[PDB]
């Protein structure tokens, strides 16, 4: 199948900071990769689609710039809310495995 | 110089018991039916059979046969192993250079020819076509002459002719056995097999044996033959054909009774007291058989041109049906319909190479165990004379004209990794085929199969069914298919710059899938790499391919049955 | 637009398991498709399967012969039943819904976990 | 009763002048040379060429010939005409059923033809199968007997044989040519001509003529040309065959001058003074006819069995490639894959059927000048008997295999729609077949034809490229195609109530288009339509090429030149 | 090509009325049936798409009611401002023809 | 988003003819596709041709060789050349905007009247 490495497993950053997630691909998913955001405790919220494009209800500091199977999350200046557990998912074949979910930290 | 054996056994299953006797110099016949042993001993005594098979010895002048002895003797195939498509002076030539020395001249190769063609009478048609039933050439009565001429060039000794009767007329074969008659006087011993002789032939002879059911019945000279079955019980009534009555004995007007007979024969006892007395260069190779084949191309063009005259209307109807394939939601289909219809159309005129090899198969047998070339000489020859020009022309007569009027991708690089895959396909098709019919003197079986599986492979190259959506257990099927590669390697060099949903920019992002809006998406849902290393893994694959396929094909060439 | 489920939040192993999704506020065999997700402690997200709008459906190739889905459109609900359940995959189950031209899982539920054990 | 002639030109070409005799009630032999008219007058005195053609008179008894003297007479073909496939007791009944009165009893069927088995000595193998290359049988000696028991049916007093010792060896043919001596006192006239006969064989005959390039050099009784040909000027050696001394005087050991002493012979005055006295039920059609093919069909499983291994077999493969056809994004292209290689498979599968006509050519010629049938018994019956179940049987394996393997539409009505649709379509392009192969003897020809003709006509099928895209002066190519029709048949077949975008409904919208979301976009992008009618509309298009296709081979079949 | 006949070329309606504008078509379409509405001096305003759907910036009246060949779009109770002509088009093939163009009157 | 024709109002027969659309608010390299209409006198609307926003494009097959739009992308225009212009086809001229996955003639021009006589 198609397995999304999110090799950075986890970050230490601070606020207002700029921090990218990358999610890599084990195959081209040609902008089919959906980000999400889990707060502990709920259901993952979508947070970007197509990997370019954004979802209502979020500011436009959320930002996708993938390109062939190096897709990444750009994060501008993030706030207090927006600690998490940020998943991308590829939608492109049928067995839609997530990423392994990367988990911002506050130093 | 004469011939000799003692106690010959041979099987498989012994249709023989052993046979005994000497040849002189002069004329030596085999007769009986075709069930008997007269098309096998001959065979035996040109050494055209497996030794292991052999029980007894041959001995020629207080000598055995050495491995020299086929490379200066010969043996002549019933049916017209001549190059009816070239001529007399051509394909002598071609037989004087791969039996002269290296160091004779090429002026005595000049002389040499026409120390024989003057003496066959073939002098009338040395630059005529010797002929095809699509080119009309020499009467068959002097193919006969022409093959024997291509067994006289290092001025053979010891003469060996299979059937020299049947395939011609009754006047027609009289010319042969006279000119052989002119040949049973200096200094040539012929030994052959004639099925339903005559009186007329049989009236010229030296030596002559029978043979029936394997078993020997006569040897000694020709004339007493008559003299000694008179003895045996019977007598030729008035006005019959001598040898004709020699078979009026074999079926009951039983064969133990005739056997017992000939071991108590003076003429086998004279022999008794005589046997045990006896018993007691690679690029001149190349240089050649290059050219003869591609006369053979040249001299055919119901076959060459024929070929291509096709190529050339399916290139202008495919050029007519497409033309100028839009970037519409239709575009896909086309494109891929088309890069489709060309891959398997280089597969299917590669079937017809079973028609190189299966034709040339016998030719090939007699001319290797005459020791005419190296097998890899041949095999290195025939494929820069049949399999490179055959395959370059139609490989560029599509592209050139399926390209422009098509409209396909307008750049100069594209045309020809299209151009140079179509040849690789076209090369790795015909090399699948030949390995299949390598070794097989039949059509209809491999044309068959080659047919089969590329029926097989062409439901995996990729557009009947969708590679990635197959069951895990058969998806390694689909590296097995020269269809795949080629036509895989097609869609990467076309489909790559493409855009299918005119209005709707796709490469950026692709609102709404499902679409199939840009190449590269229809390429990976194909299952299809898009790096370039995606492209020439392809041609490396066909690479492959041609050259396991060519070296089981050497194979089979090598580890054939020749005997 | 609106799901929840409600069912079992434990069972023996090896028997099989139940799970009931309610969708209000839109009919489950209008438009969409409907799958059902599972997310193990120690995080990690695997979709399971969806059931199409019309009856079809497709599941999660680890999974076969153990994952079914059903549905009673008659009062929209889809079923999980989950077989030969092993004490391992204990995770905390969810239902979705699927846009199918957006592509992704626009809709969640609420969260049900089950705990396989004795 | 006695044949007689005079003065027959024959041309197109005169290969003869005029030739003139009488044949006694005996043993009537013509010799000569292949190039001779040896082969040519024999097919004038059986009346077996074109009478336009033809000058002279062929006068019986006083009488010329009839309507009905093909229906008494019988003329035996070379090769063996018989049914190796079948036995020898059912090819009498079949050549009893079709000559014999419809009056005559059953118990006459039965006993008639035991008044000739009988007499043939065939009462071994009256129920042995007489022999195929695949099937063991009675050796080929007695298939000649056998093709002359099918010619003695209802007692023919006048017999004709082509070649009766060519194909069989030397004590093979004289039993056969003993059981015409046997036959020659019998009241029973027999014509014949036999290339390089043999003194057994010449000292059995009755009546003598020789022919050579068009000319006629002997005439009346066999004994007296030996002591005609001394007066010529030649002496016959010693021991030498009288019937190949015969010929020793045609190739210079010219023509004209033998001729002229042809024209100042004794034997030609008598006969001057002889030919200037002389000179001066269709039901019972179809009952039989249909059994023997079918015992043919039965009788060679390596054609009937061997294609339905390759049918089951490739029923089962497709079945594991496609198996439980998706409804996503590339369910699109596994079904028209699918119905596409179906399709493609049926058409060249039936390139098949070029066979049976053209090997069944030669038997079907002798057998309607002999008059055992009406053109149409023979194409109502022949088609009932090999077109028909032959056809339906493959079009039932593939369509009970590969429907519920793949998932095909799970309906009963559509199960049976795709069945008829293979089963037309199998008939349509056997039919073509059948059109092109009608009244052509050879195979690599026609079955050239007719596989680029299918390989245009899937260009035009509508999946290699898209029919409404083309221009529209090739767009009424499109209708001569049967892989069209087929072809559109099963995508309306089965494109109907189809979704192939999980997740996406698209009957009330297609939102975001160029995407092919349910059946009816694929299949009116195609230019197929949607009406009930638009199914059937290929069936009656089918129906009507059966029907023009079969005329076409039944005019070719009976406008051929039989002569 | 593919001809959209409005068989209606006129009207006669008053204020208030349901009016039923036809458009039959010249082969399948398949809801690909957009309708204009141009007021004379003006480009044609896109009205619906999709022949069921509906453009912002008009009230919920016009509403295209399409099936096969036979669509059609009514305007229940139409306005004073509604006045005008009004062409259908298909966009299915290249060759986008439009209707002939019905025309409201007031009797 | 906002277009604009600027042109002559008036031609000689059987020449030519010019038309400019400047388009603002928006790039004609970026998304859309670009066509012309012309609706008659006794008013019946009729489609031109469309340019892709990367230089391709496609024609009425009504107008063959008569019509070519190109384009200066530097400034966002596009031009239509009309040759051999009959003094039938004297329309009120249109250039529009066509969005390809909505489908419809999203935006129009203004409105420019071409009048072909002498
Ligand atoms: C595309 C149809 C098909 O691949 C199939 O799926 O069904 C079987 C079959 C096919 C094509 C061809 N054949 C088949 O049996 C035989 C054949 C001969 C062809 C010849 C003549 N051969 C003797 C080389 C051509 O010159 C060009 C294209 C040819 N295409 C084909
Ligand atoms: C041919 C062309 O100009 N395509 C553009 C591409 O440059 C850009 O990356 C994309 C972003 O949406 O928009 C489109
Ligand atoms: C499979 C199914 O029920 N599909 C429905 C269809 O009946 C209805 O026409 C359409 C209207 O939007 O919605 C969807
Ligand atoms: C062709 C079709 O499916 N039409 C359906 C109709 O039957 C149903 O009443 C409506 C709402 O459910 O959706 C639509
Ligand atoms: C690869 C590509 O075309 N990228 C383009 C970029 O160059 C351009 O600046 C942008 C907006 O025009 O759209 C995107």
């Amino acid at each position: 199948d198609i397995v999304l490495t999110q090799s950075p497993s986890s970050f230490s950053v601070s606020l207002g900071d700029r921090v990218t997630i990358s999610c890599k691909a084990s195959g081209y998913i040609l902008n089919r990769l959906a980000w999400y955001q889990q707060k502990p405790g709920n259901a993952p919220r979508l947070l970007i689609s197509g990997a370019t494009s954004l979802e209502t209800g979020f500011p436009s500091r959320f930002s996708g710039t993938g390109s062939g199977k190096d897709y990444t999350l750009s994060i501008s200046s993030l706030q207090t809310e927006d600690v998490g557990t940020y998943y991308c998912q590829q939608y492109w074949s049928t067995p839609w495995t997530f990423g392994g979910g990367t988990k911002l930290e506050i130093r | 110089a004469v011939l000799s054996f003692h106690n010959i056994c041979y099987r498989v299953k012994e249709i023989l018991s052993n046979i005994n006797g000497i040849m002189k110099p002069g004329l030596n016949a085999i007769l009986g039916p075709t069930g008997g042993g007269k098309s096998s001993l001959l065979d035996v005594l040109a050494a055209r059979k497996d030794p292991s098979g052999l029980s007894g010895d041959v001995l020629i002048n207080g000598a055995p046969r050495p491995a020299n002895f086929k490379c200066n003797s010969g043996y002549v195939v019933q049916d017209d192993v001549v190059m009816g498509t070239l001529t007399v002076r051509e394909n002598l030539q071609f037989s004087a250079a791969l039996r002269l020395a290296t160091t004779m001249t090429n002026h005595e190769k000049n002389e040499r020819i026409n120390r024989v063609i003057q003496e066959l009478g073939l002098d009338k048609v040395a630059d005529s076509k010797v002929g095809t039933q699509f080119i009309r050439g020499v009467s068959g009565g002097e193919r006969k002459r022409t093959s024997i001429g291509m067994e006289l060039i290092t001025d053979p000794s010891i003469l060996f002719l299979d059937e020299p009767t049947t395939g011609l007329d009754s006047s027609t074969a009289n010319a042969v056995l006279l000119l052989l008659k002119r040949m049973s006087k200096q200094g040539r011993t012929i030994i052959f097999s004639i099925h339903q002789p005559r009186y007329s032939i049989f009236k010229l002879f030296d030596s002559l044996t029978l043979l029936a059911s394997g078993r020997l019945m006569f040897h000694g000279p020709a004339q007493e033959a008559l003299g000694y079955f008179e003895s045996a019980g019977y007598h030729c009534e008035a006005y019959n054909n001598p040898a004709d009555f020699f078979l009026d004995i074999i079926n009951g007007d039983l064969i133990e009774k005739l056997a017992e007979i000939y071991v108590n024969s003076s003429f086998y006892k004279e022999t008794k007291a005589e046997l045990h007395q006896l018993s007691g260069s690679f690029c001149h190779q190349l240089r050649w058989v290059s050219k003869r084949s591609f006369k053979n191309l040249l001299g055919n063009p119901q076959a060459s041109i024929a070929q291509i005259i096709v190529t050339v209307v399916l290139g202008l109807v495919i050029g007519a049906i497409y033309f100028g394939l839009k970037n519409d939601s239709t575009g896909i289909q086309n494109r891929a319909g088309v890069l489709f219809f060309l891959t398997t159309n280089q597969c299917f005129s590669s079937v017809s190479a079973v028609e190189l090899f299966v034709v040339e198969k016998k030719l090939f047998i007699h001319e290797y165990i005459s020791g005419y070339y190296r097998v890899s000489s041949y095999f290195l020859g025939k494929l820069l004379s049949d399999l490179l020009p055959m395959r370059m022309l139609p490989s560029i007569i599509f592209t050139c004209i399926v390209y422009f009027m098509l409209g396909l991708k307008p750049k100069a690089d594209a045309f020809f990794v299209m151009m140079f895959t179509l040849m690789m396909v076209a090369y790795s098709a015909s090399s699948m085929a030949l390995a299949i019919a390598a070794g097989q003197s039949v059509v209809s079986v491999a044309t068959l199969l080659m047919t089969i599986c590329f029926v097989f492979m062409m439901i995996f190259s990729g557009l009947l069914v969708n590679l990635t959506t197959i069951a895990s257990w058969l998806s390694w099927l689909q590296y097995f298919s020269i269809p795949r590669y080629g036509f895989t390697a097609l869609q990467h060099n076309e489909f790559l710059g493409q855009n299918f949903c005119p209005g709707l920019n796709a490469t950026g992002n692709n609102p709404c899938n499902y679409a199939t809006c840009t190449g590269e998406e229809y390429l990976v849902k194909q299952g299809i790499d898009l790096s370039p290393w995606g492209l020439w893994k392809n041609h490396v694959a066909l690479a492959c391919m041609i050259v396991i396929f060519l070296t089981i094909a050497y194979l089979k060439l090598l580890f054939l049955k020749k005997y | 637009v609106q799901l929840q489920e409600s069912g079992p939040g434990l069972v023996k192993p090896s028997q099989s398991l139940s799970l009931t999704c309610t969708v209000t506020g839109f009919s489950i065999t209008s438009d969409y498709a409907w799958n059902w997700i599972r997310q193990f402690p120690g995080k990690k997200l695997e979709w399971m399967g969806y059931i199409n709008f019309d009856g079809g459906t497709t599941y999660n190739p680890s999974l076969r012969g153990r994952i079914s889905i059903t549905r009673d459109t008659s009062k929209n609900q889809f079923f999980l039943q989950l077989r030969s359940v092993t004490p391992e995959d204990t995770a905390t189950y969810y239902c979705a819904t699927f846009y199918g031209a957006k592509g992704t899982l626009d809709y969640w539920g609420q969260g049900t976990s089950v705990t396989v054990s004795s």
